[PDB]
């Protein structure tokens, strides 16, 4: 493991805005043709205020949160799981704040595993998504 | 394309199947979009060092294009509750003007009426072969 | 030429808003390194509130408008883009709410389309000039 | 922090800054813009048109030279205009090197009823200009 990192917090310095126009290149980026992912009509007939976010969008939140990690803690990689919880819908405009817990280390047959858990709140600090990554060394 | 009625689904039916296709060009849009500019998935000569055929579709990619597969059938991306995938297999993308294709399929593996919850058991092909190991995702229709 | 189109103008169905975190990649993107594209703390020492968006960002939106109308008239006979030109009568920041408006400037093949972007107040923020070959 | 227009007389040169560009950055710019032309991330589409190796996006090497002017005014807010006119492509070899770009800056007019100033650009790769005409104004504190 090179360094212990059982049960750490990282809370993430900053906030993320789910952006519009990203949220449109990045559905149509993943071949998605639902009409909620781009119209604001499309979305309201659903219910929803603004366009919902493509479900695999926050990615790019949890690994601005992993990288911030790995540079602050030394450990010196393949991703083998990838799970998304979602407590409430996530829509373009969102204001998230991001925290990672290390959820799990191991060292299975070679080399070692360890389990990202990120957890994401809103401006009101209730929990909207948690997203439990797992890498492999 | 509205909300899927909850007592409309019955444990066994099978999703309609949907092919997908995805080309270098594909693969080089996704990888700014996202910010995972690994070589791996752009330079063949890279894949080579690697022990790889050639360049390979991002792991997130191909989750990505799973949700919106659910989503369609769903009828609402709103409404999905959970999405897992483990990833078994590289899914190469050759670049060689048409690329690969990707084969989604689903079965419904449970639902709970308490909450109006469906669970679905994906499978995703390339060339035959399993990308997903476990692969599940949720919703709560109308 | 093939059927004139000097003057059509080409409204944008939609709004564009200036996504911060876009900012943010695009200017990464570019290599800027000036804090105020990243930071907001860095823009309010220069009297903004909220980030200041790369200069060539809106880029995107001409494009996206452009394309539309190319897809839409197809006329002439490999394209190339000669030019590009930015006026900022406002600075443009991450959350500005955009419409955009292409003429065809000019006709000669050169042409030149022209871009205006206004916000939600109907203010002239930038104009837009790119020529293609 | 924003250049004080008394500051600069006609004439002044900016620094000179080289920026390095490698492939890696050409696939990040395609996805960012959207524009997924392949004659900047492909080889042999590049050569079917007549080129040696891919090359960069012009508005890559605009975007770039707006950094550049941005960091001696000392404030991207109070860019009042820049324009640039593209007469060379910018190989970039995917060889784990790549290419750079030498952007330079002198200072052309000032006009102190606005506090505005002019600067004329130049940029190159190995030596040879990749601009034309290429200025960008700004209003000065």
């Amino acid at each position: 493991l090179k360094t212990d990192i059982r049960g750490m917090i990282w809370r993430y310095p900053d906030y993320f805005i789910v952006g519009r126009e990203q949220c449109r290149e990045f559905a149509r980026a993943v071949k998605c043709d639902h009409p909620a992912f781009f119209s604001e009509e499309a979305a309201a007939d659903l219910g929803y205020d603004a366009l919902v976010a493509p479900l695999t969008f926050v990615t790019i939140l949890a690994k601005y949160v992993q990288l911030d990690f790995f540079r602050h803690v030394d450990v010196g990689i393949v991703q083998v799981d990838q799970r998304f919880v979602f407590h409430k819908p996530v829509l373009a405009g969102d204001k998230l704040w991001a925290r990672m817990d290390i959820h799990s280390v191991d060292e299975r047959f070679g080399a070692d595993i360890v389990v990202t858990r990120n957890l994401c709140t809103n401006d009101d600090g209730e929990l909207v998504m948690e997203a439990y990554t797992t890498l492999m060394g | 394309m509205a909300l899927r009625e909850f007592s409309s689904v019955k444990v066994g039916d099978q999703l309609p199947e949907k092919t997908y296709p995805l080309t270098r060009q594909d693969l080089v849009n996704y990888a700014g979009v996202s910010g995972d500019l690994n070589p791996i998935h752009w330079d063949d000569e890279i894949a080579k060092v690697v022990g790889l055929d050639t360049a390979i579709a991002h792991g997130m990619l191909t989750m990505g294009i799973g949700g919106g597969y659910v989503t369609s059938w769903v009828g609402d991306p709103g409404a999905v509750t959970e999405y897992n995938v483990r990833f078994t297999a590289v899914v190469p993308v050759p670049n060689d003007g048409k690329g690969a294709e990707l084969v989604f399929n689903g079965r419904v593996k449970s639902v709970d009426p308490e909450s109006k919850s469906v669970t679905i058991a994906l499978t995703a092909t390339t060339g035959g072969k399993k990308i997903f190991g476990r692969a599940i995702a949720s919703a709560k229709l109308a």
